[PDB]
């Protein structure tokens, strides 16, 4: 009692919850003027309220982990269970996109042709572009692996030189993927093939940036010498997070852009 | 000071007690909404008007209902209150996280209040199934408002599915094996992992329909080769679950109630009540498609389903037998808590058995979207999940209040609503047998007599909960504070005394590896 | 490059009474005041709009 | 490859997460991560129950394979007994809490 | 189609950036050449107003509400036929 | 479950003060909305 | 922490003046039982 | 003939594609008939299926797809 | 058509309905001996002083009420699937006649030789004649040829439906761009009621359904005068 | 078809012993009643000297040359027919 025997932390009173809150409401109402009644401003606010958020409730979390030192080792394995459970959740997300893809292409309906891909439906070719934003992606894995056993190993230089690589390849794949939308000959709008191909892709590509914008995170906060050699959670998660983005990718290329075309 | 204690908390106790208190309050719009409908339905004719304003009503009571009362009360109010307690945590893994779960509900409350405003509202039925939901039949703010609705309340059950699968799992005393942890906080742990798979499936169906109604998508269109059938698949794949992970944490709390109740140290069966739980929720996944018997599927998977819904019994049988075997030699004492425990293990039963009937994918089809699934899910949800809720409620409250209530007035209180949603939902099987459809403003005259007797059962409903907010009110008025708490050494959630402190567990629990 | 993580755990380990979220100084204070008016008109606004839409 | 230049914990852990590592190498468990080691639990070798209060829950697991855990307050005083199996425990002052 | 290679038994920092520059990069470099080379620009399709394409039932949220987000007029026909 | 007597205990005029408001409190607003109904029928 | 404990003080709203409380449950459950009544009313007088 | 008989290749409560197919079948064999003349021979079979089967809205709007030639079947 | 104060189902009008019933008794005689046995032993066990507080051994008994409740549903689960596939049958029907669901009418296609379709609408309550159902007359039934194997193809032109027919225990979801697939075969003449099975809109609960079947020689009558 | 189920954080041969008993047996049990009720004995397939079947460009090195190892007269006919 007054002093804790225990190794959790008790987070202080934040008023980022309530704020976060408002935000979503801001953001899903403001989409509904946007779709309905023409108008951005609310959805604007919104998008910045919840920057605002996510900035400042990950910055205390810094402070509270790095500078505090509230991160004992109990508490850093909360955190491990706390991202699998996460990825495990993301993971489901993007079943319910596959489940309709191949729910579309196993049984083409006579509208479509009675056929997949539909007629009129030109896809794009995998040994082109969709083979290089492959090899990409799958670099950036050996690459991110290689930062990691830097930083292991105290290799501050060459932690930082592998996560540069690996952070240009994710933007390297999302200009490529970016100009492959801009050429495609179908859209959003082209039936069923349009629907499944740019929610499921672009679901994914709004994750790789996601992804990058998390490992930009960890270059700075390793520029500003946060990790230490054996804590470094941090890291770890966005690690995992951006392997589980090439998976994702993988499942993707050869499901839609192999067999579904 | 209240801003930093009640907006601003990390406290699992003040956070609970948040959740209880939107909980009760979303509980009497529901309440009000289930009104309307036996209003309606009351008389041969129309009250309201046409199925449009009469569906958004039915709509909103479901979504209100479930969404707003079942889930925040039991997973959010129970669930953070007695989780910690129970094995001895300090509080949450994530305190933050843990309140944004919370005030994610009111904004997503909400968007459902408006989606009834603007337009003519949403009557879809809680299914929200497209084409009917699409932007010709339903154009228009309202089904997008309760789309978002949706997705917040998802965001905020997963985030929160994550904090307590973390906390039970990494929080308990170095010397506790999961297999030492009570039947609520296993109960809580399983519904946490349900959540975590279901609700994601649904923000992927649901998304999906929100950009076929303003992206120009067709995932469910025909004309683009869409398929109105893959919502249903989608839906009900989280549909499933959804009712399980509405069941749970009410099978957790009767096995604490009845168990405590019978002068029991412990449940009868500890590891068979695990067992039990973890087979319902697994194959509660396998299932869904008993939700799409009339929908022109194949024969032969038609039959995999009536089959796999139909072992589901085995397990719940194993959990209705055990809490009997529970009650055995006890030394029972009919407070309401037990009552309402009692009542739980009956119509419970007669609901899931009912739902036996249905599993029968040839028997459903004559049987499908008629009066009697009103029936069958009013029997676990009326008298099953919210039994449970109340005995858990009546148990409980002295410890989260430090006040006690008057025993007699709620032993009143269960022998009302215990006749009225009797009298409500029996009658409802004939009509559905006889052939009454769901989502009908009336009915064809022959109907008359039991729709008549069950919307005077929901009136006695009505004074029931009328009264249950007073004798909440007295309780609260006369203030009799509570000296001593029997089989503590059996219930830790008591040893803090009522109301325990605002933080307990500051010093661990000492608990020795043998 | 610098490495002075040393100065801000003293900097956040100091006893000042004050919450994380401010315990580093008068920026942070600005940042929550602009965050809290933002959501809270925002906020506003927002019921005003369906006020608004809820009419014919 | 070759190189260095990242911070250590030894070097730049701080707060409780330096003290649980310092008391750890001591040997020592101020934070209650491990769990403890039961004695012969007789009136002569009772548990003892390190507290920085005069009362502390313990929770007994009675036999080996019990599902449920017996719990009480221990206070400051005389050599108390498990309810259900006797087993002594006596309440300690805590040393090591920074 | 490949089955394996050359084992190094012993992985640290260095065998990891030894993967990044002798094959993760080089792969990179190869397919960029392929499809440098491969870069055979398709002559825009050929326009038919079939159905079940260039869907609307609800116009889009921005512009004159015909025109898909990333629309390329080159390739990309409006429901009436090829933009210009 | 013991409990010491009511610091402010309710004699049964408050309790039938206490239940009468509670009931209004429900059945009024309703009653009112319900009781016009007609007349939002026919605008 | 300078949060008050114990009976009547681990909750958001007063519980010291039985008659106020009477007045604010009123309002509370009562605007919540209310909503749907006024909801459905509002949306019978739109055209 | 009294009406379409039982498919063993349409054994399932979803009959879609029995009307697809012979609506598909007959044009395509009428096409040919037609660009081959073989004494103009016909493929009525066909036609007295997908015309029992086949609700009216659906051959009617492939008809007409058929005639702007958005038809997307290949026959 | 249902009758006023009715318990249980509507009277089969076809075998595979006759076939329900004595499946639902089936079913139900279960259900009432279960939800009458667990009744029994709770009000047991809430009626003795006699106490046995200590532990007790689980698992013994555990075996009874896993296997029990396995015989059970293999009792339930054979009858059921049985005529489920006998629902399914391989049949060949001698007729063949399409509805869609539109929102709020039916409208029926009997084009097997000549192209004869008509829309089937609910009487307004205000034109009844005397003696007419309330809510469940049409003004143009669907004439069929009694004792004959009839095979309906439900589908819609908009939102979702469902077809039904209680008395002959069929029902059939009406799916946009679907052919849905159903076997009618009633065995005795008369008017046969039904209501739309599927919420679409405003007027979901006014779209009913009337069968009336009468020899085939009136059928075919019927059918010319029909167009 | 699943997604997964009921969390037990703590594995140790408990957990295992309980997934034995508790899953694994009882699948085997349940499978081994389904095929013990779909044992649905096929009436012996119609026989076509088809020339792609009941190939022999060699003599078996056992018996009389003409019968496979797990020979069943009932369903297995020679090349020249059905055994008897
Ligand atoms: C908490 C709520 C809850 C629970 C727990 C259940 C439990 C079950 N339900 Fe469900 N059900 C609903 C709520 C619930 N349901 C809802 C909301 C709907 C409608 C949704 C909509 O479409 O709008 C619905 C709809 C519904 C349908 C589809 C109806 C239709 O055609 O539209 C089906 C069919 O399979 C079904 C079956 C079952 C079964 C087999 C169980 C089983 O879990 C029952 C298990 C219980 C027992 C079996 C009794 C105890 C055990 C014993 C005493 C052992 C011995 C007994 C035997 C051997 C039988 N339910
Ligand atoms: C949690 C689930 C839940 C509950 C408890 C109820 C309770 C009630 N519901 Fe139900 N209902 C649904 C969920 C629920 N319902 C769903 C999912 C549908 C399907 C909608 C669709 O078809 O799309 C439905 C459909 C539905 C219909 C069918 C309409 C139609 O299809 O045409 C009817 C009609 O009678 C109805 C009536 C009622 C009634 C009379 C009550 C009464 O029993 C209410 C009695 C009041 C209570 C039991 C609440 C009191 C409890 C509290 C307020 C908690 C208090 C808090 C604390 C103690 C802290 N409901
Ligand atoms: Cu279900
Ligand atoms: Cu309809
Ligand atoms: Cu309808
Ligand atoms: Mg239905
Ligand atoms: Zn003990």
């Amino acid at each position: 009692m007054t002093h804790q025997t225990h190794a959790y932390h008790m987070v202080n009173p934040s008023p980022w919850p309530l704020t976060g809150a408002l935000s979503a409401l801001l953001m899903t109402s403001g989409l509904t003027m946007w779709f309905h009644f023409n108008s951005m401003t609310l959805l604007m606010i919104g998008l910045t309220t919840n920057m605002l958020t996510m900035y400042q409730w990950w910055r205390d979390v810094i402070r509270e982990s790095t500078f505090q030192g509230h991160h004992t080792p109990a508490v850093q394995k909360g955190l491990r269970y706390g991202m699998i459970l996460f990825i495990i959740s993301e993971v489901l997300f993007f079943t319910g996109f596959f489940w309709a893809f191949y729910h579309s292409s196993l049984a083409p309906t006579p509208e479509l042709g009675g056929c997949w891909p539909p007629t009129g439906i030109h896809p794009l070719n995998p040994l082109e572009v969709p083979l290089l934003n492959t090899s990409v992606l799958l670099a950036s894995g050996v690459s991110i692996t290689w930062a990691h056993h830097s930083l292991m190993e105290g290799d501050r230089k060459h932690m930082l030189q592998a996560l540069f690589i690996t952070i240009t390849l994710g933007v390297y794949f999302t200009l490529l993927q970016a100009s492959e939308y801009y050429e495609a000959p179908f859209t959003i709008s082209d039936g069923v093939y349009g629907s499944t191909f740019f929610v499921a892709t672009g679901f994914h590509g709004l994750h790789v940036i996601i992804g990058s914008t998390f490992l930009i995170v960890c270059f700075f906060r390793q520029l500003k010498f946060h990790f230490t050699s054996n804590h470094h959670f941090g890291f770890e998660a966005g690690a995992w997070y951006w392997h589980f983005v090439d998976v994702v990718w993988l499942f993707l290329y050869v499901s839609i852009y192999w067999w579904g075309s | 000071m209240f801003i930093n204690r009640w907006l601003f908390s990390t406290n699992h106790k003040d956070i609970g007690t948040l959740y209880l208190l939107f909980g009760a309050w979303a509980g009497m719009v529901g309440t009000a909404l289930s009104l309307l409908i036996r209003a309606e339905l009351g008389q041969p004719g129309t009250l309201l008007g046409d199925d449009q304003i009469y569906n958004v009503v039915v709509t909103a009571h479901a979504f209100v209902m479930i969404f707003f009362m079942v889930m925040p009360i039991m997973i959010g109010g129970f669930g953070n209150w007695l989780v910690p307690l129970m094995i001895g945590a300090p509080d949450m893994a994530f305190p933050r996280m843990n309140n944004m779960s919370f005030w994610l509900l009111p904004p997503s409350f909400l968007l459902l209040l408006a989606s009834s405003m603007v337009e003519a509202g949403a009557g879809t039925g809680w299914t929200v199934y497209p084409p009917l939901a699409g932007n010709l039949a339903h154009a228009g703010a309202s089904v997008d408002l309760t789309i978002f609705s949706l997705h917040l309340a998802g965001v905020s059950s997963i985030l929160g599915a994550i904090n307590f699968i973390t906390t039970i799992i990494n929080m308990k005393p170095p010397a506790m094996s999961q297999y030492q942890t009570p039947l609520f906080v296993w109960s809580v742990m399983i519904t946490a992992v349900l959540l975590l798979l279901s609700l994601p499936v649904l923000a992927a169906g649901i998304t999906m329909l929100l950009t076929d109604r303003n992206l120009n998508t067709t995932f469910f269109d025909p004309a683009g080769g869409g398929d109105p059938i893959l919502y249903q698949h989608l839906f009900w794949f989280f549909g499933h679950p959804e009712v399980y992970i509405l069941i749970l944490p009410g099978f957790g709390m009767i096995s604490h109630i009845v168990t405590y109740y019978s002068g029991k140290k412990e449940p009868f069966g500890y590891m068979g009540m695990v067992w039990a739980m973890m087979s319902i929720g697994f194959l509660g996944f396998i299932v869904w498609a008993h939700h799409m018997f009339t929908v022109g599927m194949d024969v032969d998977t038609r039959a995999y389903f009536t089959s796999a819904t139909m072992i589901i019994a085995i397990p719940t049988g194993v959990k209705v037998f055990s809490w009997l075997a529970t009650l055995h030699g006890g030394n029972i004492k009919w407070s309401p808590a037990m009552m309402w425990a009692l009542g739980f293990i009956f119509l419970f039963t007669v609901g899931g058995l009912t739902g036996i009937v249905l599993a029968n994918s040839s028997l459903d089809i004559v049987l499908h979207d008629t009066y009697y699934v009103v029936a069958h899910f009013h029997y676990v949800l009326s008298m099953g999940a919210v039994f449970a809720i109340m005995g858990g409620f009546v148990h409980w409250f002295p410890l989260f209040s430090g006040y006690t209530l008057n025993d007699t007035w709620a032993k009143i209180h269960f022998a009302i609503m215990f006749v009225g949603v009797n009298m409500t939902f029996f009658p409802q099987h004939f009509l559905g047998l006889s052939g009454m459809p769901r989502r009908y403003s009336d009915y064809p005259d022959a109907y008359t007599m039991w729709n008549t007797i069950s919307s005077m059962g929901s009136f006695i409903s009505l004074t029931a909960v009328m009264l249950m907010v007073f004798i909440i009110w007295e309780a609260f008025a006369s203030k009799r504070e509570v000296l001593t708490v029997d089989l503590t050494t059996t219930n830790l959630e008591w040893l803090n005394g009522c109301p325990p402190p605002y933080h307990t567990f500051e010093e661990p629990t000492y608990v020795n590896l043998k | 490059f610098e490495n002075r993580v040393a100065e801000k755990q003293k900097l956040f380990q100091e006893d000042n009474g004050l919450p994380v979220h401010l315990k580093g100084g008068a920026t942070d204070n600005i940042l929550y005041r602009v965050t809290m008016t933002l959501c809270l008109g925002g906020t506003l606004y927002s019921l005003y709009c369906l006020g608004w839409a809820s009419f014919p | 490859a070759s190189g260095g230049g990242v911070p250590t914990d030894e070097e730049q852990a701080t707060g409780l997460e330096r003290e649980v590592m310092l008391a750890a190498r001591k040997g020592q468990d101020p934070y209650n991560i491990l769990a403890p080691k039961a004695t012969s639990g007789t009136k002569e070798d009772p548990n003892l129950v390190p507290s920085i209060t005069n009362k502390r829950i313990v929770g007994c697991i009675c036999e080996e394979d019990n599902s449920t855990v017996i719990w009480f307050w221990l206070h400051k005083g005389e050599a108390q007994r498990c309810p259900s199996c006797g087993t002594h425990y006596k309440l300690v002052p805590h040393q090591l809490a920074h | 189609a490949s089955a394996a290679k050359g084992d190094h038994g012993g992985t640290g920092a260095r065998t990891w950036r030894f993967l990044t520059f002798g094959l993760a990069l080089p792969s990179v470099a190869l397919c960029t050449l392929n499809s440098w080379l491969h870069s055979g620009h398709r002559e825009r399709p050929a326009f038919i107003p079939y159905h079940h394409l260039r869907i609307r039932t609800k116009p889009f949220s921005w512009g004159d509400g015909n025109h898909t987000f990333f629309h390329n007029p080159r390739v990309n026909p409006l429901p009436t036929g090829y933009e210009k | 479950i013991t409990a010491k007597p009511a610091k402010t205990p309710t004699s049964p005029k408050e309790q039938a003060i206490g239940l009468s408001v509670t009931f209004l409190s429900f059945l009024l607003p309703a009653g009112w909305v319900l009781y016009h109904l007609d007349n939002y029928k026919k605008s | 922490s300078h949060y008050e404990e114990g009976p009547g003080k681990n909750i958001p709203f007063s519980v010291e003046n039985k008659w106020r409380l009477l007045a604010m449950m009123t309002l509370f459950f009562g605007s919540g039982f209310a909503a749907p009544f006024f909801i459905v009313r509002h949306q019978l007088l739109k055209k | 003939y009294q009406t379409a008989p039982f498919d063993s290749r349409f054994p399932n409560q979803n009959q879609t594609r029995n009307c697809w197919q012979n609506y598909l079948d007959f044009h395509r064999c009428e096409k040919a008939m037609t660009a081959k003349g073989g004494d103009v021979s016909v493929c009525e079979w066909y036609r007295r299926v997908y015309k029992s089967l086949c609700p009216i809205s659906w051959v009617s709007t492939w008809d007409d797809r058929r005639a702007e030639g958005t038809f997307p079947g290949k026959i | 058509m249902a009758y006023p104060m009715q318990l249980g189902f509507q009277d089969a009008t076809s075998p595979i309905m006759e076939e329900l019933l004595h499946f639902h008794d089936h079913t139900l005689m279960i259900v009432f001996l279960i939800s009458s046995l667990v009744l029994y032993i709770i009000s047991l066990m809430l009626t003795t002083k006699l106490t046995h507080t200590s532990t007790m051994d689980a698992q013994e008994v555990e075996t009874i009420w896993t296997i029990l409740p396995a015989i059970i549903l293999i009792l339930i689960a054979l009858p059921s699937l049985r005529i489920l596939y006998m629902m399914d049958e391989i049949n060949n029907p001698s007729l063949t006649v399409k509805t869609m669901g539109h929102q709020w009418y039916w409208s029926y296609e009997y084009t097997d030789y000549e192209d004869l379709s008509f829309d089937s609408y609910m009487i307004p309550t205000s034109e009844l004649k005397p003696g007419e159902l309330r809510l469940l007359e049409v003004d143009n039934r669907v004439v069929l040829p009694m004792e004959m194997t009839i095979r309906m193809l439900v589908s819609s032109e908009d939102v979702l439906h469902s077809w039904a027919v209680p008395s002959l225990g069929l029902k059939t979801d009406a799916i946009p761009g679907r052919l849905n697939q159903t076997t009618l075969m009633s065995s005795r003449p008369g008017l046969y009621y039904g209501q739309c099975s599927e919420i679409c809109g405003s007027n979901h609960s006014f779209m009913p359904i009337v069968l009336e079947l009468v020899p085939l020689k009136y059928f075919e009558k019927w059918s010319a005068s029909m167009l």
